[PDB]
Protein backbone atom coordinates (compact mmCIF):
# COMPACT_ATOMS: atom_id res chain seq x y z
CA UNK A 1 0.00 0.00 0.00
CA UNK A 2 3.43 2.48 -0.17
CA UNK A 3 3.15 5.40 -2.23
CA UNK A 4 -1.09 5.79 -2.18
CA UNK A 5 -1.90 9.15 -0.16
CA UNK A 6 -4.82 8.77 2.05
CA UNK A 7 -6.08 12.49 1.11
CA UNK A 8 -5.35 12.20 -2.73
CA UNK A 9 -4.80 8.51 -4.67
CA UNK A 10 -7.15 6.81 -1.70
CA UNK A 11 -9.91 9.54 -2.95
CA UNK A 12 -9.14 9.98 -6.58
CA UNK A 13 -8.04 13.72 -5.88
CA UNK A 14 -5.14 14.46 -7.10
CA UNK A 15 -2.55 17.68 -5.78
CA UNK A 16 -2.23 21.12 -7.28
CA UNK A 17 1.40 20.12 -9.24
CA UNK A 18 1.74 16.15 -10.07
CA UNK A 19 0.32 17.28 -13.70
CA UNK A 20 3.29 19.08 -14.37
CA UNK A 21 5.59 15.94 -13.16
CA UNK A 22 3.40 13.46 -14.96
CA UNK A 23 3.59 15.98 -18.60
CA UNK A 24 7.31 15.24 -18.08
CA UNK A 25 7.47 11.77 -18.70
CA UNK A 26 7.66 11.84 -22.11
CA UNK A 27 13.43 24.74 -0.16
CA UNK A 28 14.12 27.85 -1.93
CA UNK A 29 11.12 29.14 -4.64
CA UNK A 30 8.80 26.72 -3.86
CA UNK A 31 5.20 26.73 -2.52
CA UNK A 32 3.53 25.22 0.74
CA UNK A 33 2.68 21.96 0.86
CA UNK A 34 -1.42 21.06 0.80
CA UNK A 35 -2.18 19.20 4.08
CA UNK A 36 -1.39 15.37 3.46
CA UNK A 37 0.33 16.14 0.14
CA UNK A 38 3.73 14.11 1.34
CA UNK A 39 2.20 11.59 3.99
CA UNK A 40 5.89 10.35 4.22
CA UNK A 41 7.48 13.51 5.28
CA UNK A 42 9.61 12.81 8.92
CA UNK A 43 11.29 15.38 10.62
CA UNK A 44 14.47 14.84 12.31
CA UNK A 45 14.20 17.21 15.49
CA UNK A 46 17.00 17.69 18.22
CA UNK A 47 16.29 17.56 21.74
CA UNK A 48 18.91 20.01 23.31
CA UNK A 49 18.78 22.58 21.83
CA UNK A 50 14.71 21.83 20.03
CA UNK A 51 15.48 22.47 16.72
CA UNK A 52 15.15 21.23 12.94
CA UNK A 53 18.45 18.62 12.19
CA UNK A 54 16.38 17.31 8.92
CA UNK A 55 14.43 15.77 6.89
CA UNK A 56 13.64 12.40 6.26
CA UNK A 57 10.81 9.71 4.90
CA UNK A 58 8.82 6.68 6.18
CA UNK A 59 9.39 3.74 4.14
CA UNK A 60 7.68 1.20 6.57
CA UNK A 61 5.13 1.56 9.83
CA UNK A 62 9.31 1.49 12.34
CA UNK A 63 11.83 2.32 9.51
CA UNK A 64 12.86 5.93 8.63
CA UNK A 65 15.42 6.59 5.83
CA UNK A 66 17.90 10.18 5.85
CA UNK A 67 21.17 11.47 4.68
CA UNK A 68 24.14 9.89 6.26
CA UNK A 69 25.51 13.51 6.92
CA UNK A 70 22.69 14.34 9.15
CA UNK A 71 23.74 12.53 11.87
CA UNK A 72 27.01 12.30 10.80
CA UNK A 73 29.77 14.63 9.63
CA UNK A 74 33.30 15.42 11.12
CA UNK A 75 34.05 18.54 9.30
CA UNK A 76 31.11 20.16 11.16
CA UNK A 77 31.43 18.01 14.31
CA UNK A 78 27.91 16.22 13.84
CA UNK A 79 27.99 13.02 15.36
CA UNK A 80 24.50 12.52 16.22
CA UNK A 81 23.71 9.14 18.64
CA UNK A 82 20.03 7.54 18.86
CA UNK A 83 19.23 9.63 22.12
CA UNK A 84 20.21 13.35 20.60
CA UNK A 85 16.96 12.90 18.45
CA UNK A 86 13.60 12.61 17.92
CA UNK A 87 11.28 11.46 14.90
CA UNK A 88 8.60 13.85 14.02
CA UNK A 89 5.58 12.61 11.39
CA UNK A 90 3.26 13.82 10.17
CA UNK A 91 3.76 17.46 9.89
CA UNK A 92 2.69 20.55 8.04
CA UNK A 93 3.71 23.64 10.22
CA UNK A 94 7.42 23.61 10.84
CA UNK A 95 7.29 25.36 14.69
CA UNK A 96 4.07 24.19 16.32
CA UNK A 97 3.54 20.95 17.98
CA UNK A 98 0.44 19.52 16.25
CA UNK A 99 -1.77 18.06 18.73
CA UNK A 100 -3.50 14.81 17.31
CA UNK A 101 -1.83 15.20 14.16
CA UNK A 102 1.98 14.34 14.10
CA UNK A 103 3.37 11.51 16.00
CA UNK A 104 6.84 11.91 17.67
CA UNK A 105 8.63 8.85 18.06
CA UNK A 106 12.15 7.64 19.68
CA UNK A 107 15.43 6.32 17.59
CA UNK A 108 16.44 2.33 18.79
CA UNK A 109 19.39 2.29 16.51
CA UNK A 110 20.82 4.14 13.87
CA UNK A 111 22.26 2.27 10.54
CA UNK A 112 24.92 4.33 8.28
CA UNK A 113 26.40 2.80 4.77
CA UNK A 114 30.03 1.59 5.82
CA UNK A 115 30.97 3.18 2.67
CA UNK A 116 29.82 6.76 2.92
CA UNK A 117 31.79 9.07 2.00
CA UNK A 118 32.21 12.10 4.11
CA UNK A 119 35.58 13.10 3.59
CA UNK A 120 35.27 13.98 0.02
CA UNK A 121 32.18 14.07 -1.57
CA UNK A 122 29.56 12.84 0.34
CA UNK A 123 29.19 9.55 -1.88
CA UNK A 124 26.57 7.06 -0.08
CA UNK A 125 24.96 9.81 1.67
CA UNK A 126 22.42 7.40 3.17
CA UNK A 127 21.43 6.28 6.52
CA UNK A 128 18.23 4.22 8.24
CA UNK A 129 16.85 4.44 11.40
CA UNK A 130 14.41 2.18 13.48
CA UNK A 131 12.15 3.51 15.19
CA UNK A 132 11.49 2.09 18.72
CA UNK A 133 8.26 1.19 18.40
CA UNK A 134 5.45 1.06 15.23
CA UNK A 135 3.91 4.36 13.79
CA UNK A 136 -0.53 4.23 13.21
CA UNK A 137 -0.66 5.10 9.78
CA UNK A 138 -3.09 8.12 9.45
CA UNK A 139 -4.48 10.31 7.06
CA UNK A 140 -1.18 12.37 7.43
CA UNK A 141 1.65 9.77 7.95
CA UNK A 142 2.15 6.91 5.25
CA UNK A 143 5.42 4.88 3.93
CA UNK A 144 6.49 6.25 0.42
CA UNK A 145 7.61 3.21 -1.87
CA UNK A 146 10.93 2.47 -2.61
CA UNK A 147 12.26 2.27 -6.64
CA UNK A 148 12.73 -1.29 -7.96
CA UNK A 149 15.07 -1.41 -10.72
CA UNK A 150 12.81 -1.69 -13.45
CA UNK A 151 11.04 1.68 -12.18
CA UNK A 152 14.49 3.09 -11.84
CA UNK A 153 15.18 2.84 -15.15
CA UNK A 154 12.07 3.90 -16.79
CA UNK A 155 11.88 7.45 -14.42
CA UNK A 156 15.05 8.15 -13.62
CA UNK A 157 15.74 10.15 -17.31
CA UNK A 158 17.13 13.66 -18.00
CA UNK A 159 14.19 15.79 -17.82
CA UNK A 160 11.46 13.52 -16.08
CA UNK A 161 10.84 15.85 -12.77
CA UNK A 162 10.81 14.88 -9.39
CA UNK A 163 9.27 16.64 -6.01
CA UNK A 164 11.73 17.69 -3.14
CA UNK A 165 10.01 18.87 -0.33
CA UNK A 166 11.23 20.54 3.24
CA UNK A 167 11.54 23.07 6.36
CA UNK A 168 14.86 24.18 5.20
CA UNK A 169 15.64 27.62 4.25
CA UNK A 170 14.24 29.28 1.93
CA UNK A 171 16.79 31.34 0.86
CA UNK A 172 20.62 30.70 0.87
CA UNK A 173 13.70 33.01 5.97
CA UNK A 174 12.39 30.03 7.99
CA UNK A 175 9.20 28.43 6.47
CA UNK A 176 5.95 28.63 8.11
CA UNK A 177 4.75 24.38 6.62
CA UNK A 178 6.25 22.16 5.07
CA UNK A 179 7.71 23.82 1.17
CA UNK A 180 7.42 22.16 -1.75
CA UNK A 181 9.66 22.00 -5.17
CA UNK A 182 9.00 20.12 -8.45
CA UNK A 183 12.68 19.97 -10.46
CA UNK A 184 13.54 18.25 -13.75
CA UNK A 185 16.53 15.54 -13.51
CA UNK A 186 19.15 16.78 -15.48
CA UNK A 187 21.92 15.03 -17.83
CA UNK A 188 25.09 12.91 -15.97
CA UNK A 189 27.79 15.44 -18.15
CA UNK A 190 25.74 18.62 -17.33
CA UNK A 191 25.73 17.93 -13.33
CA UNK A 192 29.76 16.77 -13.54
CA UNK A 193 30.10 20.18 -15.63
CA UNK A 194 28.91 22.18 -13.15
CA UNK A 195 30.96 21.53 -10.13
CA UNK A 196 34.92 21.03 -9.30
CA UNK A 197 33.31 17.78 -6.95
CA UNK A 198 34.04 14.40 -8.12
CA UNK A 199 30.20 12.76 -8.99
CA UNK A 200 29.40 9.32 -8.59
CA UNK A 201 27.18 7.09 -9.77
CA UNK A 202 25.64 6.95 -6.41
CA UNK A 203 24.17 10.93 -7.28
CA UNK A 204 22.50 12.40 -9.47
CA UNK A 205 21.51 16.00 -9.57
CA UNK A 206 18.11 17.90 -10.88
CA UNK A 207 17.30 21.71 -11.10
CA UNK A 208 16.71 23.88 -14.15
CA UNK A 209 19.28 25.51 -16.30
CA UNK A 210 19.62 29.24 -16.26
CA UNK A 211 18.22 29.42 -19.70
CA UNK A 212 14.96 27.13 -18.22
CA UNK A 213 13.67 30.54 -16.72
CA UNK A 214 11.72 28.65 -13.97
CA UNK A 215 13.73 27.94 -10.36
CA UNK A 216 13.98 25.78 -7.18
CA UNK A 217 16.42 23.87 -5.02
CA UNK A 218 16.73 22.49 -1.34
CA UNK A 219 18.57 24.26 1.35
CA UNK A 220 19.79 23.98 4.76
CA UNK A 221 17.47 22.01 7.36
CA UNK A 222 16.28 19.98 3.63
CA UNK A 223 18.74 17.59 4.01
CA UNK A 224 17.81 13.88 4.34
CA UNK A 225 14.31 14.70 2.86
CA UNK A 226 12.99 12.69 0.12
CA UNK A 227 12.54 13.31 -3.90
CA UNK A 228 9.85 11.26 -5.07
CA UNK A 229 8.18 10.80 -8.37
CA UNK A 230 4.98 9.31 -9.31
CA UNK A 231 4.80 6.52 -11.59
CA UNK A 232 2.87 6.60 -14.51
CA UNK A 233 2.52 2.85 -14.50
CA UNK A 234 0.70 2.32 -11.07
CA UNK A 235 0.25 5.81 -9.76
CA UNK A 236 2.44 5.22 -6.66
CA UNK A 237 4.65 7.80 -5.34
CA UNK A 238 8.26 6.18 -5.29
CA UNK A 239 11.28 7.91 -3.14
CA UNK A 240 13.90 7.94 -6.08
CA UNK A 241 16.82 10.38 -4.42
CA UNK A 242 18.02 12.21 -0.46
CA UNK A 243 18.27 15.20 -0.59
CA UNK A 244 22.47 15.17 -0.36
CA UNK A 245 24.46 18.60 -1.54
CA UNK A 246 24.67 21.55 -3.06
CA UNK A 247 26.81 24.83 -3.19
CA UNK A 248 25.25 27.57 -1.95
CA UNK A 249 20.83 27.11 -2.83
CA UNK A 250 19.56 27.82 -6.03
CA UNK A 251 22.21 29.36 -7.71
CA UNK A 252 22.05 30.08 -11.65
CA UNK A 253 24.61 27.03 -13.37
CA UNK A 254 24.09 24.80 -10.03
CA UNK A 255 22.08 22.13 -8.96
CA UNK A 256 21.41 19.99 -6.41
CA UNK A 257 22.40 16.39 -5.87
CA UNK A 258 20.51 13.70 -4.43
CA UNK A 259 21.50 10.45 -3.12
CA UNK A 260 20.47 7.79 -5.94
CA UNK A 261 18.20 5.14 -3.21
CA UNK A 262 18.47 2.48 -6.15
CA UNK A 263 22.07 2.11 -6.04
CA UNK A 264 21.64 1.54 -2.76
CA UNK A 265 18.49 -0.74 -2.52
CA UNK A 266 21.02 -3.54 -1.38
CA UNK A 267 22.11 -2.23 1.29
CA UNK A 268 18.81 -1.14 2.86
CA UNK A 269 17.11 -4.34 2.03
CA UNK A 270 20.65 -6.13 4.20
CA UNK A 271 20.04 -3.90 7.01
CA UNK A 272 16.53 -4.24 7.32
CA UNK A 273 16.16 -7.94 7.07
CA UNK A 274 19.09 -8.41 9.01
CA UNK A 275 18.55 -5.70 12.47
CA UNK A 276 14.61 -5.24 11.23
CA UNK B 1 11.04 29.45 17.95
CA UNK B 2 10.15 25.61 18.17
CA UNK B 3 6.84 25.43 20.81
CA UNK B 4 6.95 22.84 23.54
CA UNK B 5 6.72 19.01 22.60
CA UNK B 6 5.32 17.41 25.28
CA UNK B 7 7.81 16.11 28.17
CA UNK B 8 6.46 12.12 27.59
CA UNK B 9 8.76 12.49 24.46
CA UNK B 10 11.44 14.30 25.89
CA UNK B 11 12.02 11.64 29.26
O1 LIG C 1 24.46 21.31 2.93
C1 LIG C 1 24.24 20.16 2.58
C2 LIG C 1 25.32 19.09 2.72
N1 LIG C 1 26.65 19.63 2.40
C3 LIG C 1 27.72 19.23 3.29
CL1 LIG C 1 27.46 18.24 4.63
C4 LIG C 1 28.99 19.72 2.92
N2 LIG C 1 29.18 20.56 1.83
C5 LIG C 1 28.13 20.95 0.94
N3 LIG C 1 28.34 21.73 -0.23
C6 LIG C 1 29.73 22.06 -0.59
C7 LIG C 1 30.28 21.14 -1.67
F1 LIG C 1 31.39 21.76 -2.09
F2 LIG C 1 29.41 21.09 -2.69
C8 LIG C 1 30.61 19.75 -1.11
C9 LIG C 1 29.89 18.56 -1.53
C10 LIG C 1 30.25 17.35 -0.85
C11 LIG C 1 31.25 17.31 0.20
C12 LIG C 1 31.94 18.52 0.57
N4 LIG C 1 31.59 19.67 -0.11
O2 LIG C 1 32.23 20.80 0.24
C13 LIG C 1 26.81 20.40 1.27
O3 LIG C 1 25.84 20.64 0.55
N5 LIG C 1 23.07 19.72 2.09
C14 LIG C 1 21.97 20.68 1.92
C15 LIG C 1 21.71 21.01 0.45
C16 LIG C 1 21.18 19.96 -0.38
C17 LIG C 1 20.95 20.29 -1.76
CL2 LIG C 1 20.30 19.05 -2.79
C18 LIG C 1 21.22 21.59 -2.32
C19 LIG C 1 21.74 22.63 -1.49
C20 LIG C 1 21.99 22.30 -0.10
N6 LIG C 1 22.63 23.23 0.66
C21 LIG C 1 24.03 23.46 0.66
N7 LIG C 1 24.27 24.45 1.66
N8 LIG C 1 23.15 24.72 2.06
N9 LIG C 1 22.25 24.04 1.48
Amino acid sequence: DCGLRPLFEKKSLEDKTERELLESYIIVEGSDAEIGMSPWQVMLFRKSPQELLCGASLISDRWVLTAAHCLLYPPWDKNFTENDLLVRIGKHSRTRYERNIEKISMLEKIYIHPRYNWRENLDRDIALMKLKKPVAFSDYIHPVCLPDRETAASLLQAGYKGRVTGWGNLKEGQPSVLQVVNLPIVERPVCKDSTRIRITDNMFCAGYKPDEGKRGDACEGDSGGPFVMKSPFNNRWYQMGIVSWGEGCDRDGKYGFYTHVFRLKKWIQKVIDQFG
Amino acid sequence: DFEEIPEEYLA
